[PDB]
């Protein structure tokens, strides 16, 4: 239980099943209903397979957006929100060490279904003076925030000194140009960790919450116009998913069926999650909410904000 | 093109009272 | 039998795609399932074949091994249709593919996975942000050899080898992609080659090795070539022994099956029968074999 | 159909005469459910509910 | 010493109709078709929009008018209904004796609970695919919050104005995400905070709208024309006939509209409504004879937001028919 | 006969279309019956579900049958159709009787000498007369050869009843109907104990045909008998069995001798036919008089026996 | 559908060549329509050595086809789909027995040229048939004849290791299901034979190869005389070495399968016909 | 004029049309 | 409620169902004696209960 | 888990300020009862719920 | 029931099993005895809380 020289923003994503309430205007849209026609597929000896096909043609009349959707009420936290970490012994099963006799063992010391899905966490290696006042509210994994869909659309050039260019500061933070150096400079072990272009040797079908927050073309994909940004989010773009209903989150091979969207993908910022440093900070928080230390001496605790209200419960002592 | 949202009513034949080919 | 999947785009297509979807018509394209309306983000061999990962070409051929097969006839805006293929019906497929191998023997063809660069058969759409790549159609002679320079490459990676990375064809030589480290199932088919040769090291006959000391040294065909006049101390150390015809034709049996079992250990990727080739119409009308 | 479904459904139900029988009635909204208490029956019977 | 059989009972089939359900207020069905018909997808619109005339010479107060090409949204939609040859043997045969006859008879009413079966597909179908691009050309209302606001934006989308949008976009996802949880979370401000919500939503909505026309779907009690319709689940509906408590019509919508698909749409289900399906097969029969010889009310309920009167609709009941996913 | 006449012009397929292209007005009415049947063979009524009847005479084939002639001892007739049957092949020139073997009686040739063995001795309570029925059956299995003279011959549909010299009537190739002039459907019962489902030991694209394999192997207990299934191709499944089969690469790494070719061989596996990949399996239960067991039911089965190709 | 093929004969039979396609109508016949190369009879002439690998590559390559009926001046002939069945009859002279076998291969005929064929004297050409034969039958004549080109060079070069009538007596018959064929055994077949030679030591480098690319485990395994090997070689004859082994072995291995293979369902013995589908 | 554009665009002809 | 059943009665649907109905435990077992924590509102709880 | 105490000192403070308390001291532990009846707990007239 | 002495605190204010295991009694799988059991009593995998 002794620090190590480095400290960790562990991101992870949590799922929300949304009741939605969806709104449009009388005469949003024009529809040629086609006439339903048959078509025989498989013509077995014991029993055909038919098809009953149609085809609509349905115009967008109005101009301005003439339809809007909102989450109305959470039913059910589907995921953990937990502990379970990715494992890179998975992601990456190629590399290992000089002596086998040491990759075994380190094997051995780590990881080499009886609740929801487990919510696999990422790790980002950051220095431990980063200060806690970063970490409370709505911003990035990395150091500096995308503000990319502020800058000019469709050129590269520009949109990429906003993001690995740390001559000059950053957008919210003017007087610092990265809360850590490791992770968002251009070639940085946050940044070989989650890109493209060093996840070649990845085992495709997990899925890493990070991808949306160093993945370059999806940051890059941003850099368009905000009227193709916001079209582009409610279009089932699926740029950043993972699965509906597992064990541990996978990134779904483009399935439909599952309604999603994300706007942690959107804005492209992550939102602090209830910490601590204690138990006591812990039960300090629940007992007095107003008045509550969130720094004490050596420690601390980051008060969760969230787009869900989560209601605490420990004992009776219940927060909001 | 420039027929890529229009519709069309009739079309003008030229001068062809029993062919559908031409202007 | 209508067997007519419309593969419904999501957005509107451009021009420049129309243009390139309609110059290639009529090449071979996997299908994800046999239904009867599918969707572009689940088509073609791009969910298997990513930018993002190694090319690993085993698993591709496994795939199309596995998955249905189709061939490409009208792209509209907004839409693209395909035919499926099945047994017993035979279709035309012409040949519009980037590396240029001609078809004139009108042998087995074989569908393989653009080991040939993912850039001239990447063809793409920014209706929505998916990239179908189109697998590669080449005879059997061609197949065999591209199939043996994958497994090759990942055996003489460690120790000129532009002959290794590029084909040999009669016409040109074109040069294919190459990755470094195969993947997990090319490397799990590597494994199950060595531990058949391996295995099947010492169930090789003693009196084949008589005769090629003996056309080495008497007769020299053109087909000992190889050893420039060279013959190892293994083929005289497992030559020290007398030839005999019982435990030789019990060997024989379960070589010949073992050689079998190697047989369709290679065979990937579904085959094609040809029948009358065009070479004018570039067609050729084809069942699966 | 439903409706010609519904004499065979109700196989002697509606050929009956109805007479009133006593209960409290609740009304929850579009439903109306009927409250009863039981236990005036087992009280007679020494006989726990 | 005998087994009694009490009965054996079936369910009916509801025909849902899109017509019928108040999810084709947000979509009109027109008569001309000519754009499936059309290969491309597109339309040209010619707009035009007024400017105020300057007052100052600061530049020239010039025409606007803007060409504006829609492209549409070609659907396929496809099931398919399994139907075994062995009763399509007893289909062709003629039957004679009350065995065969009862098991034509049977036959026919499984064919013709597959052609219903392929009515009652493509109608629920086309309805899913209605609202499969309700939910494409719906970006969510903590962006529309802002961004339908002319406050912000029609100042030139700068650099800076997005910087603050953006951080815009972050307050409403917060603050105001999941307001019918804040709702309940809150005392005496039950009612007039989702009245808030809702017509803020129909504020964000409601605006400039090509190719209009006369006042479709209006109501049975007052008359007026319905503006909007808000599709939601089972939960949400029953919340929210109590948090508003009163409804404007008795849940009845009176559209005239629904005059050109009573003679159009009625013919399609009437032909295998198994009259029709009978029918057809004793004509056939009777072939195989000649041969070796030779306006309404709309079940919706109508809220009041203000002078919108928009309808609040489930179709949750139809989508748990199928037992799939919301 | 009226009643000959009647159903002898229902099963009658229609003539073809004319064109009459020498004439002028006749093409007219050849264009109109064009567009009526047309018409009627697409739009969604009956008339549309009358032309799937027709059936065009690509898309359907009538199947062949192997007529096999055994003895009624080796056969119990209180069996289920669809039981996938084992010829056994015979060295004698002119012999008829052939040895078949339903699953059953297979399990009692294989566990003699070494609940499904509950219902398969229950039905084949005698071991002697069908261990004597086969030549040899342990230096069969020892020299690692009997899976060549095991050929199957897919499922029975017909059973003519006989006191002896009973005749079974087999779908070999193709689709599996049955034989009786009035129409029925056989569903393939194979025992759920000998199955697995291959996707459940897996733990992605959507096939055509999900075929139905058997995959004799030359266990040390003795001869094993499984019936796969999986979503894949020929050349797939051996490399899928090839991953499956992780304990007998260690019993072949276990046979120091390599002299012996006996243990380095390991079964053989055989494609019997494709089922219907949509139209998945049922689990049913074939009952005896005194207990049920669970039999995986299969629907719609086409059959194309494959050869016995060695693990 | 129709299959209906005819071959475009120029010239009209005489009676005895009526009686020779008569004899053998039941059998298959390959394809390329013209009447020069319909045949395999074009491999078994005297225009090119009479090849083996060529020969099967071919036959792999060419379609089949079944024939009905014999006139004197048309060939009529219904080709190979996988689609539906034929009826096929054993009619070569070298006969072999369909007790109940569901597998046929079609090889090309190593039982000499004159034992399958049909020579045309007033044609231009000697057409031949393959041989449809079951395929245990077809993999014992193939390592019976392989042998028999190694054993026989072996003894052609020192015969002081094997001996001709010791090779003779095990390998001049096949024994299967009681039917016992004969081998009419003599070049032909010496390409095959050299190419399985060159393979098979060919295949110890290629081993140890493979055991360096990836241990102790799948090295204990390999016979200590086929174990030790000097590893001193260049890269580039070992790289041309490796290619050469793998094209030959897939060449050898693909050859060991037998082509389209065809399969049967009910032989009548009486007949000398069953119902024969593509496999 | 040759079609059926009526119901599609709307009644008046200040506003709409062809 | 349907929308716990709107997905398949899968093997995680089977553990936050779990949690689901011990959470109702926890909080609304009981509805009766903690109607009568408040005075004002009874009826409305209890008609909503 | 049931309304448990490790010492007097943390019960007799409980039942004062039923929000703020510590649940946890030095070495002494004081665990709240979560059961589904909630008990009415009367110590002296410091009534907690 | 016998425990050490070092058990957390946290874990007996909130309503769970006596044991350590959580024990997962329909949340594992339905009718098998190697993954009831692998995850009820086998500790290699850790619990379903913590």
């Amino acid at each position: 239980k002794i620090h190590p020289g480095v400290a960790m923003t562990v991101v992870r994503t949590d799922e929300i099943l949304s009741e939605n309430i969806l709104f449009s205007s009388r005469a949003s849209t024009s529809m040629f209903i086609g006439t339903p026609n048959v078509s025989r597929r498989e013509a077995r000896v014991d029993a055909v397979t038919f098809e009953v096909h149609h085809e609509m043609a349905s115009i967008d009349t109005g101009l301005s957006y003439s339809s809007t959707m909102t989450p109305a009420r959470v039913a059910a936290i589907t995921t953990d929100m937990g502990i379970h970490t990715q494992d890179f012994f998975s992601v990456f099963p190629a590399e290992a060490f000089g002596n086998q006799q040491v990759n075994d063992y380190i094997k051995a010391k780590v990881g080499a279904l009886c609740h929801g899905q487990q919510a696999t966490c990422e790790i980002i290696v950051t220095p431990v003076t980063a200060d806690v006042a970063y970490f409370q509210k709505s911003n990035s994994p990395r150091g500096r925030a995308a503000c990319v869909v502020s800058c000019e659309n469709y050129n590269q050039e520009v949109a990429e000194g906003l993001i690995y260019d740390h001559s000059r500061p950053d957008a919210a933070y003017e007087y610092r140009s990265t809360v850590n150096p490791w992770a968002s400079q251009l070639g940085s072990l946050g940044d070989i960790m989650y890109n493209s272009s060093y996840r070649q040797t990845a085992v495709p079908g997990l899925y890493s919450p990070c991808r949306a927050f160093f993945n370059k073309e999806e940051l890059l994909r941003n850099n368009r116009g905000l009227y193709n940004m916001v079209n582009e989010y409610s279009q089932r773009l699926g740029g950043h998913p993972a699965t509906s209903n597992t064990e541990v989150q996978f990134v779904v091979i483009a399935g439909t069926d599952v309604f999603l969207e994300q706007p942690c993908s959107f804005l492209q910022e992550a939102f602090p999650a209830l910490s601590a440093s204690s138990r006591a900070l812990i039960d300090e928080f629940m007992s007095v909410k107003q008045t509550h230390a969130p720094i004490h001496y050596g420690h601390y605790i980051i008060e969760e904000v969230a787009p869900v209200r989560r209601i605490l419960k420990f004992g009776n002592k219940v927060v909001f | 093109s420039a027929a890529e949202g229009l519709f069309h009513s009739f079309d003008l034949l030229v001068g062809k009272d029993a062919r559908e080919a031409g202007i | 039998m209508d067997l007519k999947v419309v593969v419904s785009l999501s957005s509107r297509l451009y021009t420049d795609e129309i243009a390139k979807m309609q110059q290639r018509i009529g090449c071979i394209l996997p299908l994800a399932s046999t239904h009867g309306t599918q969707n572009v983000q689940g088509l073609g061999l791009g969910q298997v074949y990513s930018l993002e990962t190694v090319p690993d070409y085993v698993s591709m051929y496994n795939y199309l091994s596995d998955c249905t097969l189709a061939v490409l006839d009208e792209v509209s805006v907004d839409s693209l249709i395909l035919t499926k293929i099945v047994p017993g019906q035979t279709y035309a497929i012409k040949n519009k593919y980037q590396p240029f191998f001609q078809w004139h023997g009108t042998g087995s063809l074989s569908v393989m996975p653009p080991v040939f660069g993912r850039e001239h058969a990447t063809v793409k759409l920014e209706s929505n942000d998916v990239d179908i790549v189109f697998p590669m159609v080449l005879p059997t002679p061609i197949a065999e050899e591209v199939l043996q320079k994958i497994l090759l490459f990942n055996v003489y990676s460690r120790v000129v080898h532009m002959h290794l990375g590029s084909v040999s064809y009669l016409g040109h030589h074109y040069e294919l992609a190459l990755p470094e480290v195969p993947g997990p199932l090319g490397l799990a088919l590597l494994d199950n080659l060595s531990l058949y040769f391996c295995i099947m090291v010492t169930l090789l006959p003693r009196a084949s090795m008589r005769l090629v000391r003996g056309l080495i040294r008497h007769e020299h065909h053109d087909l000992l070539n190889l050893f420039q006049e060279m013959v190892p101390d293994e083929i005289a150390r497992i030559d020290l022994d007398d030839l005999s015809v019982a435990d030789d034709l019990s060997r024989m049996r379960v070589m010949m099956t073992y050689l079998q079992s190697l047989a369709s250990l290679f065979n990937l990727g579904p085959r094609l029968a040809t029948a009358a080739y065009s070479q004018e119409t570039l067609t050729a009308t084809c069942w699966l074999r | 159909s439903t409706k010609s479904d519904l004499p065979a459904v109700a196989a002697g139900v509606e050929d009956q005469p109805r007479v009133p029988i006593s209960a409290a009635v609740i009304k929850l909204g579009n439903h109306a459910v009927a409250v009863e208490s039981l236990q005036k029956m087992y009280n007679d019977t020494q006989s726990p509910y | 010493k005998f087994e009694v059989l009490l009965g054996v009972y079936t369910n009916a089939i509801q025909y849902v109709r899109f017509l019928e359900t108040a999810l084709a207020v947000s979509c009109v069905n027109t008569e001309f078709k000519d754009l499936s018909r059309m290969t491309d997808g597109k339309i040209q619109f010619r707009i035009s929009v007024p400017t105020i005339a300057h007052g100052d010479g600061r530049r020239p107060s010039k025409q606007r008018t803007f060409i504006v090409v829609k492209n549409c949204h070609k659907h396929h939609i496809s099931t398919e209904m399994e139907l075994s040859m062995l009763d399509l043997e007893i289909l062709h045969s003629i039957p004679e004796t009350p065995v065969e006859y009862a098991e034509y008879v049977g036959a026919v009413k499984t064919v013709a609970s597959a052609l219903q079966f392929g009515v009652d597909a493509l109608e629920r179908g086309l309805i899913n695919t209605v609202l499969s691009v309700k939910l494409r050309h719906a970006p969510p209302m903590f962006i529309l919050q802002t961004l339908a606001d002319p406050t912000f934006t029609e100042r030139g989308f700068s650099k800076t104005v997005k910087s603050d949008l953006i951080a815009m976009f972050k307050r409403h996802l917060l603050e105001h995400s999941f307001f019918l949880d804040r709702a309940e979370n809150m005392g005496s401000g039950f009612s007039q905070y989702v009245r808030s919500r809702l017509s803020e939503m129909v504020a964000a909505v409601s605006g400039e709208s090509v190719l209009k026309g006369v006042s479709t779907y209006t109501t049975a009690k007052g008359g007026e024309p319905v503006g909007g319709v808000f599709i939601v689940t089972d939960n949400v509906l029953r919340q929210l006939l109590t948090f508003l408590g009163e409804e404007a019509d008795n849940q009845i919508m009176g559209p005239s509209s629904y005059a050109s698909f009573v003679v159009r749409g009625e013919n399609l289900v009437t032909a295998v409504s198994y009259g029709r399906v009978m029918r057809t097969f004793e004509h056939f029969m009777a072939r195989i004879v000649d041969s070796p010889e030779k306006r309404v009310p709309i079940s919706a309920a109508v809220i009041k937001l203000g002078n919108h009167a928009v309808a609040v609709e489930s179709l949750q009941k139809m989508y748990n028919d199928t037992q799939s996913p919301y | 006969r009226r009643r000959l006449q009647r159903r002898i012009a229902g099963l009658l397929p229609p003539p073809a279309r004319r064109l009459n292209i020498s004439r002028g007005s006749e093409f007219t009415r050849d264009v109109r019956g064009l567009v009526e049947e047309h018409a009627q063979a697409s739009s969604l009524s009956a008339a549309a579900v009358w032309r799937a009847g027709l059936l065009a005479p690509s898309g359907w084939r009538p199947p062949v049958f192997g007529d096999f002639l055994i003895h009624a001892s080796s056969f119990n007739n209180a069996e289920a159709t669809g039981t996938p049957l084992f010829q056994f092949k015979q060295s004698d020139p002119f012999s008829g009787v052939d040895a078949v073997f339903t699953p059953l009686s297979l399990f009692i040739l294989m566990n003699h000498g070494r609940g499904l063995t509950r219902m398969a001795n229950l039905l084949y309570d005698s071991p002697a007369t069908l261990a004597d029925l086969v030549p040899d059956f342990g230096r069969l299995v020892a020299d690692r050869r009997f899976h060549n003279f095991i050929t199957p011959v897919g499922p029975l549909v017909e059973n003519i009843k006989s006191t002896y010299l009973n005749k079974i009537t087999t779908v070999v190739h193709g689709p599996v109907v049955s034989k009786a002039i009035p129409r029925s459907t056989v569903k393939v019962t194979v025992p759920q104990e000998a199955f697995v489902d291959l996707d459940a030991w897996l733990s992605q694209p959507c096939p055509a045909d999900a075929r139905l394999y058997v995959a004799l192997t030359y266990e040390e207990a003795g001869p094993r008998f499984t019936f796969f299934q999986s979503s894949r191709g020929h050349c797939q499944i051996m490399n899928i069995l090839r991953i499956y089969y992780s304990p007998s690469i260690m019993h072949r790494y276990a046979v120091v001798q390599p002299l012996h070719i006996e243990e380095l061989t390991f079964g053989a596996v055989a494609c019997l036919g494709t089922f219907s990949a949509t139209d998945g399996w049922r689990r049913s239960a074939f009952n005896y008089r005194g207990s049920s067991l669970p039999v995986v039911e299969i629907d719609s089965f086409y059959s194309n026996v494959s050869d016995w190709e060695v693990i």
